[PDB]
């Protein structure tokens, strides 16, 4: 209403909806294994 | 026996504004404010005797709240 009280007025929510789960792209650590054929990427790149 | 339909219904009455005092209190328990911004203070009516032309004996009347 126009506005001592407190600020009338009955306003209800509805609940709680997920919209999006985010992944971190952060570096992660690297492990070694002799087999040549594995590679690690520093820094933001992917193979296609 | 008309005098005890006047004493009878003011008894009523009586009661029935009691009760509802007693249901307006009752929802009021956890009230914080009013219109005007005071707290609820709780309500109690007054009985009184409605004997005015009946010596000592009468109904029963609510005086005030």
């Amino acid at each position: 209403g126009a506005q001592t009280t407190l600020p009338s007025g009955l306003q209800i929510g509805t609940g709680v909806r997920p919209v999006a789960t985010e992944r971190l792209h952060s570096q992660g650590n690297l492990s070694q294994t002799n087999n040549s054929k594995d590679v690690a990427i520093k820094g933001q790149g992917f193979f296609q | 026996l008309l005098n005890i339909f006047d004493i009878a219904g003011s008894a009523l009455a009586a009661q029935s504004k009691r009760l509802n005092v007693a249901a307006s209190n009752l929802a009021n328990a956890d009230s914080v404010t009013g219109p005007d911004g005071q707290p609820y203070r709780a309500k109690q009516v007054v009985f009184q005797v409605d004997a005015a032309p009946g010596q000592a004996t009468g109904g029963v009347k609510v005086a005030s709240v």
